[PDB]
């Protein structure tokens, strides 16, 4: 009800960028897409300027998923479609860590936000592995029987996870003891394309369906199910805050939904078969980054 | 009769063959369109690239995932494959997957081309190079960091005629006709043998080889290989799955002779994502590096460390070797093509999807016989 529109604030022209992401400060943001390149932006000069990148790593491999580190401010994961999980340094741009236990594609990558130094990824292969930073062996590894799309921490703790993967369910593990999910969630139609957590407790879904849901993951029921955007085929992109949920579409805009109301409580257009590639929300803030397959990234803001 | 080869090159994920004739076969993975069939299925067995006939193509090369080629009857450079950031030369960024005339480099009369990740360089017969592409490590040696989309004489190379050069990921290495050596680009592994971790804007004279004049020079990933004049391999840079050769898995930020084959002339060199291939005056393959996939060619999937000898039925001698990033590929003395390595995506061209550890035959050139998409 305090938000009926986004207001754009900035906009960035270029090609797909598939994840951007803040950092723990939210004071710089990178994106990763075809291009094979991890770009580094600063925040307030891209709202400000009339948007250079900051910093640029190159890679050998077209790029998946982005996930910052928490304590490691400077820290930033990649996943390629090659399998390999690096750790970059932006100040440095180098390599701190590569990861080639995935004999294929790695579909997601994320850095645990009470154990900073734990990152789990999911691949192709249809493997989770969980990787510390201090050694270049999985510290954990999970065996299923489906693709994985997408692989989240528990915000909470770092010895849950949240395994979203082809078999239309998201399996809920407890890393202490891996023999079968803590859960598993059911009533997705497709593939599960993206896992977020609202908070400790609430597992936020999308899948490729056109369908977003809600989860209790203290319980095994769920909770809501979200419809009116479009998603078919491609990862159109899923963030969330304590609130808000917020995807793209294969129409070329973004929809935002509260997480007690079914209908999408707004949404923008970007105005070609363009699609919305990537979405962020700026911590607990209104703003939002997005990018769509055209490469360009646009700063919206939920106002009333 | 059969049309024998007369140039091979491999690329991260497809293969290329120039054949008598001036015929260009391709084949492997073409999904960014580098294979210049217009189309994006892969092939995986050779496929001629029909958009080439008659063009009298007289030497073609491959990049990470695109390639070019030129002729010098029609004096012309043409490129497909993954484009964008001003490698193509065409003054924009298109990926097109088909061939297509770089009129930025028309008339100029190349004597190399060689393509990097995302830059590419071209020697002209006067001994000049000329260089474009993406320039985020200073590897286009223009001594600043801004891409360029033209090919743009390399001026800190003036009045020095260049013999060849070769280029990497991020960085590349040219070698005067005098024998001197240089590199510059992406150095944070050793990688210009400059004797420190820094990358450079300019071309950089290497000073650490004694006096030895360099004839040639391959660049991997993180590692380079330099042939002497009358020696054998001065390889340096990152040495992690022993691609330097060197009996260990020390990195060394200097050129470090290869002591294990100071007993042979060696005729030609290549370097992949992380294995090198070593090809003597007398027609020996000496393999060694990363070896998961099995592209050093010597029948197991353990990393090499120091050189080992490929061995080839009937015991043929190697003519030409070239490296991809997971694959390599032969030219033997009887015109039959060996492929061995990766082929997930069939750039083996052997017709299968399945990875070799030892060199098998390409029957058909060999004489002898999208994104973002949501997984189901």
């Amino acid at each position: 009800t305090r938000y009926s529109r986004l207001r754009v604030i900035a906009e960035i022209r270029h090609n797909i960028v598939s994840s951007i992401e803040f950092d723990r400060d939210d004071e710089l943001f990178a994106t990763a897409g075809v291009s094979r390149c991890i770009k580094v932006f600063d925040f307030s000069s891209v709202v400000n300027e009339p948007q250079c990148p900051i910093v640029e790593m190159s890679t050998r491999s077209k790029l998946s998923c982005l996930s910052w580190n928490k304590h490691e401010k400077n820290h930033i994961a990649s996943s390629d479609y090659e399998g390999i999980v690096t750790v970059w340094d932006v100040t440095t741009r180098q390599s701190l860590m590569e990861y080639e236990e995935h004999e294929k594609r790695a579909w997601s990558v994320d850095f645990s936000r009470t154990e900073p130094s734990m990152l789990v990824s999911g691949s192709d292969d249809c493997k989770v592995k969980v990787w510390c930073t201090r050694q270049e062996a999985s510290v954990i590894n999970i065996d299923m029987k489906a693709n994985i799309c997408c692989v989240k921490y528990n915000p909470g703790s770092s010895n849950y996870i949240a395994v979203g993967s082809a078999d239309h369910h998201i399996h809920y593990y407890d890393l202490r003891n891996i023999s079968q999910p803590l859960h598993v969630f059911s009533g997705h139609k497709k593939a599960v394309s993206y896992v977020k957590f609202l908070s400790n407790n609430e597992l936020a879904s999308a899948s490729t369906d056109s369908t977003l849901r809600l989860w209790d993951v203290k319980d095994n029921l769920p909770v809501r199910t979200f419809r009116g955007h479009t998603n078919e085929k491609n990862f159109v992109g899923l963030t969330v805050n304590s609130e808000y949920l917020a995807c793209g579409s294969e129409t070329n805009e973004v929809y935002v939904y509260h997480k007690e109301i079914t209908r999408p409580v707004t949404s923008h257009r970007f105005g070609g078969s363009y699609f919305i590639s990537a979405v962020c929300w700026k911590s607990d803030s209104p703003t939002m980054l997005t990018a769509n397959s055209q490469g360009t990234i646009k700063v919206l803001v939920l106002a009333a | 009769p059969p049309r024998k080869v007369l140039i091979i090159s491999a690329g991260a994920s497809h293969s290329v063959a120039l054949l008598s004739g001036d015929i260009v076969c391709s084949w492997g993975r073409g999904e960014d369109g580098q294979l210049g069939h217009g189309d994006a299925e892969d092939r995986p067995s050779p496929t001629q690239l029909s958009a080439l006939d008659g063009h009298q193509i007289v030497s073609v090369t491959c990049g990470a995932d695109h390639t070019v080629a030129y002729s010098q009857s029609g004096m012309e450079v043409y490129s497909w494959g993954w484009g964008d950031f001003g490698r193509l030369g065409h003054g924009n960024s298109s990926d097109l997957f088909t061939p297509l005339p770089i009129k930025a480099l028309h008339g100029i009369r190349i004597k190399q081309i060689a393509c990097g990740d995302s830059h590419c360089l071209a020697v002209t017969m006067e001994g000049e190079v000329q260089s474009w592409g993406r320039n985020q490590n200073g590897q286009l040696g223009l001594g600043d960091t801004e891409d360029s989309l033209v090919p743009q004489k390399i001026q800190a190379f003036e009045g020095i005629r260049i013999k060849m050069v070769a280029a990497g990921a991020e960085h590349t290495a040219a070698v005067t006709e005098d024998g001197d050596l240089y590199g510059w680009g992406w150095g944070r592994y050793g990688n210009l043998g400059l004797g420190d971790r820094t990358d450079r804007l300019v071309p950089e004279r290497v000073t650490s080889t004694g006096g030895e004049k360099m004839s040639m020079v391959a660049c991997g990933w993180r590692h380079t290989i330099s042939v002497s004049y009358s020696g054998a391999l001065y390889t340096y840079g990152w040495s992690k799955y022993g691609q330097l050769g060197h009996g260990d898995l020390e990195d060394h930020l200097i050129p470090h002779k290869l002591e294990a084959l100071s007993n042979s002339f060696i005729s030609q060199i290549s370097g992949g994502w992380r294995h090198t291939m070593a090809l003597t005056s007398d027609g020996k393959l000496y393999g060694w590096g990363w070896n998961k996939f099995g592209q050093v060619g010597v029948g197991n999937n353990l990393d090499q460390c120091s050189p080992v000898q490929v061995r080839f039925p009937d015991d043929q001698k190697v003519v030409q070797v070239s490296c991809g990033w997971r694959h390599t590929l032969a030219v033997t003395e009887r015109n039959n093509v060996f492929a061995w390595g990766r082929g997930t995506n069939g750039q083996l061209g052997i017709g299968e999807s399945v990875d070799r550890n030892f060199p098998k035959i390409i029957e058909a050139l060999s004489v002898d016989g999208r994104y973002a998409v949501v997984p189901d």
